[PDB]
């Protein structure tokens, strides 16, 4: 059959370094009379797949001349000179040369940048949804980086466990970093026989949680 | 200007079928061969369906049999048939066009959205995300808009009607009982609010919902 392996699944890079994701076949691409057709593509976040290289190294019109691809046989490289914000993404190689055509598992493009801490805002439940009977407690960790960020939530100084969802974005194109949202949801309840709320954000650029916090003391 | 644009998405019920459109513009539609490839929630990609100028068409193996490609030459329209639909069709569906010959697939669409799942449709609750206090805010704030409960995906979310663009974070929504649920920050000057009013319009396609949210200080 035809299998496509691309190596590695993600892969850091710095502004102004170099870059090379790897893509194996299962068979000589030597079509049947000359060229190979070994593809490469960029999807990045928000956006549609495009391409950037195809028949192994032809560069497609608009495509920076950073971008290179090249190899023969069973091993194929795109590389990426001096790397820029806008590059990252999620790479995939693709092959069509044989039935069926298909793609690499990707690849996706990191950006070492300096390190930077999240800033953390807190949000309790709102009037209207109080009413429908329900209780989320919203809490925004935007903009840091490296990646790695945990978020413990506690009620009233004992940490909740149950009813917490979150989600992390991709990479901002825009300053190298990642946001990230915990949502604590309760019925309202069980939300009114507490009365202190908060979130701490545990980060690689402190030895202390960023804490933040409401208590229905009133106001 | 090559142009592509999907449409006939939307929810679908497992055993059904659904007919997707691409409306292409901007060559000469039986030059090129055509293709759609879908994308499954892992990001990975899946090659579909292809038809070559010459009207030959060509089909993967899971798909063989359940889905049909052809074209309208004379309304320029791609379509894809796709029948006993099962959850794991569920994915984004992009035609292509090749560059040339079979080269690469040099121009897609943006993609339209086709899940396949026994749930309802559902509207999304909209509830702002204020300040409740003020102990210590800089020359930034950060407001938001919780969008929770609603089904099928997609949702769309924007600040003032794109005015502001700038200093968005819309967080993937996250499933859960069957119900997809996300947020969206925006952080803008501290002094231009509540100065200027901040909102968020959400929309849910799936749902024919349209929704603005104003931001309001929150009081005791």
């Amino acid at each position: 059959d035809v299998v496509v392996t691309q190596t590695p699944l993600s892969l850091p890079v710095s502004l102004g370094d170099q870059a090379s994701i790897s893509c194996r076949s299962s068979q000589s691409i030597v079509h049947s009379n000359g060229n190979s057709y070994l593809e490469w593509y960029l999807q990045k976040p928000g956006q549609s797949p495009k391409l950037l290289i195809y028949k192994v190294s032809n560069r497609f019109s608009g495509v920076p001349d950073r971008f290179s691809g090249s190899g023969s046989g069973t091993d194929f490289t795109l590389k990426i000179s001096r790397v820029e914000a806008e590059d990252l993404g999620v790479y995939y190689c693709f092959q069509g040369s044989h039935v069926p055509p298909t793609f690499g598992g990707g690849t996706k493009l990191e950006i070492k940048r300096a390190d930077a801490a999240p800033t953390v805002s807190i949000f309790p439940p709102s009037s209207e949804q109080l009413t429908s009977g329900g209780a989320s407690v919203v809490c925004f960790l935007n903009n840091f980086y490296p990646k790695d960020i945990n978020v413990k939530w506690k009620i009233d100084g004992s940490e909740r466990q149950n009813g917490v969802l979150n989600s992390w974005t991709d990479q901002d194109s825009k300053d190298s970093t990642y946001s990230m949202s915990s949502t604590l949801t309760l019925t309202k309840d069980e939300y009114e026989r507490h009365n202190s709320y908060t979130c701490e954000a545990t980060h690689k650029t402190s030895t202390s949680p960023i804490v933040k916090s409401f208590n229905r003391n009133e106001c | 200007e090559v142009k592509l644009v999907e449409s006939g998405g939307g929810l679908v019920k497992p055993g059904g079928s659904l007919k997707l459109s691409c409306a292409a513009s901007g060559f000469t539609f039986s030059t090129y061969a055509l293709s759609w490839v879908r994308q499954t929630a892992d990001k990975r990609l899946e090659w579909v369906a292809s038809i070559v100028s010459g009207g030959n068409t060509y089909y993967s193996g899971s798909v063989k049999g359940r889905f049909t490609i052809s074209r309208d030459i004379a309304r320029n329209i791609l379509y894809l048939q796709m029948s006993s639909l099962r959850s794991e069709d569920t994915a984004m569906y992009y035609c292509a066009r090749e560059y040339y010959g079979y080269v690469g697939l040099a121009y897609w669409g943006q993609g339209t959205l086709v899940t396949v799942s026994a749930a309802k449709t559902t509207p999304p609750s909209v509830y702002p995300l204020a300040p409740g206090s003020a102990a210590q805010t800089n020359s930034m704030v950060t407001l938001g808009c919780l969008v929770k409960g609603y089904f099928p995906e997609p949702v769309t979310v924007t600040w003032n009607s794109g005015s502001l663009s700038s200093g968005v974070h819309t967080f993937p929504a996250v499933l859960q009982s069957d119900l997809y649920t996300l947020s969206s920050s925006v952080t803008v000057p501290s002094s231009t609010w509540p100065s200027e009013t901040v909102t968020c319009n959400v929309a849910h396609p799936a749902s024919s919902t349209k929704v603005d949210k104003k931001i309001v200080p929150r009081d005791c």
